[PDB]
């Protein structure tokens, strides 16, 4: 059973082995799993239920393997779309920013963000 | 109409305009006879006059005088004098509204402001009054459950809320009658409904018997027993 | 910088990606003035 | 006179209820995106619950309460003020952090000792993971939040859609992650701060809710009180009416009286 | 009954409503009707109550209805203003306070000596959209000792009668009440006059307290109205408001005080009417009738 | 033209403007001008239908526009007051509803016996603050069938002509209602009678729905806007009504609403002259002519 939700959308919230990008790594929970509590980095996710995939762009939040095999994954922004150019230009604004300026930590994200979304 | 009911014997009807006019008429020659106007400009010899007028027409042996008179309320302050001297004489009310005219419902009379003060159990017959009465709690329901009940949503009804609803719309519609003065006026022939088949046909309706059946196969219906064949080729 | 705020910027980042929605737009921009307040005064109003 | 005087009262009640009535209205409409916004957010708070419960949840303090900017929906400024005070009475000298100012400015009156940090400019949106976001972020700075070793969270819960019970829950604090025994139920290394960041990211997602709850609550609470106030204003239609219209003839006999006497002469 | 200003037409379906209840051969109708001159109305409730007069001064204890003063005011406006006398206040000529006062005054609870001679005058007041200020009205009620407003907006909400009690006053009432209705009453006016305030409120925190006296006043409400052209008995009125009172009653469900009173009713004239007997005939409630009472009131409770 | 009351320098004006739009070839002013007598400007709409009679007699049609009945009433009053006949309300003469009727009724469409003529009239009652409820204009209301009512809000938000449609019914109306005209103009009526209802919402968080109409009266609202002093051909009435009734205006941005319907006035005229000629000399619209029409109208919207 998977819990996958936003707050303004609820999506797997069964499900047969869900691929996540973790602070201990990569991890996939493919039915028992032992039961964790992952904070999820900025990540391209990936969720299949059967030989079914579904591919979604996230912007990190928690994971947590619930004892009662209920995998509840907590995110901002999670899907195909959301991945699917202005980002880089974006970057090169960002990356002159942190020259002045949080604002570094920000462009940071977004070097990150940039990687993850060319991963795709 | 005196000649018709004392002289032929016949029961009339007499039908009478506005009645404000006759205020106002009456009031006029008040005026010109220079006496002094009574309050909110009216005859001082206004009740007296109409008194006359409206105690003419009256149910003799021989006959009787019904009268339909045509009130046009002035400012429609019903406060106001005149009216207040019409209301002494009338008996019933039937209260026509566009509104219900705009329901689609031709007679057009308001139900729910159609009053009579002869709707007494004892004079209409006590079967007559409790299926009357019924009726009439029925719209009251249905007009006050329609309101939040439109506004929420139909589902929010209970199963005896949607059963008014659903006895009342087919009131509603079976209302509708059309008439057959106007068979030209809508192109529909008309229907004449006596008054013994009224009270049989709402006890029916009251007890949902007929009541699985369109409301459009009540609309614009006759009696009873004629929309059960309207219901008939409704479904054909 | 708070791990929800990073996680909050990573957020609003991801949506610059050409596909857009006005509630996303939304949940991209928001102002408000958070305000202290003493044991009293008010330090000045200061934009969150 | 007092035949313009209650013509430009009655006018102004009418223009009232018309007011009342475009409110109501657009209340609803309003009530609608609140309404599923709540749904989506208590989804993702339930989530959250689901590690607090199976972990064992067991547990000066803070408290934190929202209640808009803008006011005129109905009493839920006011109930959940008064059931803030009540808990105020509980704690010794916690700090109230009041999102929005019309709790705010209730809750000053009551003590503006305990006051100490306060936002504005929340209401008029409907709440967003951003602004949450920000409200923590500057909760942990400012309040320094781990120094209370329990917080709890005041808000409105939308009972039922015509109800509004203030609310109030606890936000478990990183003290409470490290003595549940969630070790023994979940599994984590140590390289993660799991409590400095589950502490962080529950801080932000329980708030986030309270407010979907509390935003749903103000609508609704508007919708309800707006409609009464229709129905007060239409019974002082009814009122002025009969008021206007008995004014109304009686300056039409006063001023025939006086004429009638010029003529009488 | 004097009957002034009313449909002749009107007028002989009560003779007949009358002689239906066979009522007749114990009272005089004078009538003056729409149709009658306007100069005959106005002399209609003087010449009335020389009538009555004449049973008051045999000692005799009588009653007269003057239905309606508002239509011999207009009778007097039209009379007044043909005369051409200058139009009064509210185009109701300046002696109508005269014409009334000089009416009404002629009712009267005489003296020993006079062998007290009744005639009780109840006059009928058409208030003009219900407007208790207004100057025929108002002159009538400064006249007259107690007034017994009656309400639009509970007529229409079946409360028939519909006594409004805000507006329903006697102010030398609780004299005439007989021993047994004044220990029954327990000052239900005030009880309702907390209904009133209750109801007010209803419309805040609703107490426990104030959902009781509303519990309370809504059941009491429910009991008051009666069927019109169905009077009953004194007798029968003692244990009602017994009932009421002593909060027995208070406790039914709304939908069954219909058949709580009728039954109460049939209940107690089955069980023993001979309580209601004693009380008829004694007029007071004894403690041990009061007790009696209880006990009976009890037993249809359970039941 | 039937000048009351009127100041001779206004009329000269008025003259004038009849002179420039060169329309006294077929006009006649009958005036009776302020300084003119009292007596005067009584008789002066009684002469006036005189005048129209002629021309109706001879089976012709007219209009005698009677401007303004209000003050041809304080003549009346002059002369009554002054011939101390009874004074009656609001110091206006007891048969001034006679005076007003007696002058309202000499104006008819005619049997064929009698050629079939008519005298068209259209009266002007000058409303002191709008109310309408005043002696003068109540009498008038009841006398005539049909009203127009202009109203100074709208004269302010500059819908000129100004006329407030809510206060406006003809009781004939419709009947001679030419048909091109009438079949699209159902439409507009309702459409009309939605944006009042959804007036209020003009102030945030709007249904989809309510915007839709919101929309409609907008863009509607724009296009009964005309230029005092430049009336408009039937022929292009019918055009401009169809689009709107089609919904094809809606999109234009509702500045461009007044560029747009002279271009579209000109674009029919250069573009579909067979049309308007049509719609013209037919008097009616052919499935034909309405598809060709919807065309134009497309064509035009595009560009």
């Amino acid at each position: 059973k998977l819990q996958f939700a936003l707050p303004h959308e609820t999506l797997y919230s069964e499900v047969t082995q869900v691929n996540l990008p973790a602070k201990s790594g990569r991890i996939g929970v493919l039915a028992n799993h032992v039961p964790t509590v992952e904070q999820l980095l900025p990540g391209v996710v990936e969720v299949m239920e059967g030989s079914n995939s579904k591919k979604f762009f996230i912007s990190g939040g928690f994971a947590t393997v619930q004892p009662d095999s209920q995998l509840c994954v907590t995110a901002i922004e999670a899907p195909l779309e959301s991945f699917s150019e202005n980002i880089k230009n974006l970057l090169a604004e960002a990356k002159k920013n942190v020259s002045s300026s949080r604002e570094a930590a920000e462009a940071a994200i977004q070097v990150e963000v940039l990687e993850n979304l060319q991963s795709v | 109409a005196e000649y018709f009911r004392d002289e032929e014997g016949q029961d009339v009807l007499l039908f009478i305009d506005n009645i404000f006019r006759f205020t106002q008429a009456g009031s006029e020659v008040s005026a010109l006879l220079g006496r002094i106007p009574s309050a909110v400009g009216y005859q001082p010899t206004l009740a007296t006059d109409m008194g006359l007028l409206q105690e003419r027409i009256t149910t003799t042996k021989k006959g009787s005088v019904t009268s339909v008179q045509a009130v046009y309320v002035p400012a429609d302050d019903l406060t106001d004098p005149a009216p207040a001297t019409t209301f002494a004489h009338l008996d019933a009310t039937t209260v026509l509204s566009r509104g219900i005219s705009e329901l689609g419902i031709y007679p057009a009379v308001d139900p729910l402001d159609s009053k009579s003060r002869l709707l007494d159990a004892a004079v209409v017959g006590q079967e007559h009054y409790d299926v009357a009465s019924k009726v009439q709690e029925t719209l009251q329901t249905y007009k006050s459950l329609q309101d939040i009940i439109a506004i929420l949503g139909m589902d929010e009804l209970s199963e005896q809320d949607k059963l008014t609803v659903e006895r009342a719309r087919k009131i509603q519609r079976f209302l509708s009658q059309p008439f057959a003065v106007a068979e030209v006026f809508t192109g529909i022939p008309g229907k004449l409904v006596r008054l013994k088949d009224t009270v049989a046909s709402f006890k029916a309706v009251l007890e949902g018997k007929y009541d699985n059946i369109p409301e459009h196969a009540f609309y614009m219906v006759g009696g009873i027993e004629d929309v059960v064949a309207k219901a008939e080729k409704l479904a054909a | 910088i708070s791990y929800a705020a990073y996680l909050n910027v990573a957020a609003q980042a991801i949506r610059s990606t050409e596909l857009q929605t006005a509630s996303v737009l939304n949940r991209s921009q928001t102002d408000a003035f958070y305000t202290q307040y003493k044991n009293a005064s008010e330090p000045t109003p200061i934009t969150k | 006179a007092t035949l313009k005087e209650v013509e430009m009262r009655l006018k102004s009640i009418k223009n009232i209820e018309k007011i009342t009535k475009t409110m109501k209205i657009v209340a609803s409409t309003r009530l609608s995106k609140a309404e599923k916004a709540k749904i989506s957010a208590k989804k993702m708070d339930e989530a959250e619950q689901l590690f607090y419960k199976n972990a064992e949840t067991k547990n000066k303090e803070l408290i934190v309460a929202i209640t808009s900017d803008k006011g005129l929906c109905g009493s839920i400024h006011s109930q959940l003020a008064k059931a803030v005070r009540r808990h105020l009475n509980d704690q010794p000298n916690a700090d109230i952090v009041t999102i929005g100012d019309k709790i705010k400015m209730q809750l000053l009156r009551t003590h503006p000792n305990n006051i100490k940090l306060s936002i504005n400019g929340i209401g008029k949106d409907a709440p967003t993971f951003q602004e949450s976001a920000l409200i923590a972020d500057k909760l942990l700075s400012v309040m320094k939040a781990g120094t209370y070793p329990k917080i709890s969270i005041f808000y409105n819960d939308p009972v039922s859609s015509l109800s509004f019970e203030p609310s109030e829950k606890p936000i478990f604090n990183a003290k409470t992650i490290e003595q549940s025994p969630s070790f023994g139920k979940f599994e984590i290394d140590t390289d993660a701060n799991v409590p400095r960041d589950l502490f962080e990211y529950t801080l932000a997602n329980q708030m986030l809710t309270a407010m979907a709850q509390g935003y749903a609550a103000e609508i609704s609470a508007r919708r309800n009180a707006m409609d009464n106030a229709s129905k007060n204003a239409g019974d002082m239609i009814n009122r002025y009416s009969i008021l206007y219209n008995r004014t109304r003839q009686a300056v039409i006999t006063n001023e025939l009286v006086d004429i009638i006497t010029g003529a009488s002469s | 009954y004097v009957a002034v200003g009313q449909k002749r037409s009107t007028v002989a379906q009560l003779v007949q409503t009358l002689e239906q209840h066979d009522a007749m051969k114990y009272s005089i109708i004078v009538a003056a009707t729409a149709s009658e001159a306007a100069p005959l109305q106005y002399l209609a409730p003087f010449t009335a109550a020389s009538i009555g007069e004449w049973f008051r001064d045999n000692g005799k204890h009588a009653l007269i209805v003057y239905d309606d003063l508002s239509k011999q005011a207009v009778a007097y406006r039209q009379l007044s203003l043909l005369l051409r006398r200058p139009p009064g206040r509210e185009a109701y000529p300046g002696d109508v306070f005269y014409l009334h006062s000089r009416l009404l005054e002629r009712a009267a609870k005489l003296s020993e000596k006079e062998g007290s001679g009744s005639l009780t005058a109840l006059p009928v007041i058409e208030t003009q959209g219900g407007d208790v200020s207004a100057y025929i009205p108002t002159n009538v009620i400064s006249i007259t000792d107690g007034q017994i407003f009656l309400e639009a907006e509970l007529f229409y909400k079946g409360i028939r009668p519909a006594i409004n009690v805000g507006l329903s006053v006697s102010r030398v009432g609780s004299a005439a009440q007989v021993k047994a209705l004044k220990q029954v009453a327990g000052s239900l006016k005030l009880f309702l006059a907390q209904y009133r305030e209750v109801a007010a409120f209803a419309q805040s925190d609703l107490d426990a307290s104030t959902k009781q006296t509303l519990v309370r006043g809504e059941r009491l409400t429910q009991l008051l109205k009666q069927n019109q052209y169905s009077p009953l008995a004194t007798e029968e009125q003692v244990p009602l408001i017994y009932a009421g009172v002593n909060g027995h009653l208070d406790g039914i469900e709304l939908s069954r005080i219909g058949e709580f009173e009728s039954s109460f009713l049939s209940y107690l004239k089955s069980n023993h009417n001979e309580l209601l007997t004693e009380i008829r005939e004694k007029g007071e409630l004894s403690k041990e009738l009061l007790a009696s009472l209880k006990s009976a009131t009890e037993s249809f409770v359970a039941t």
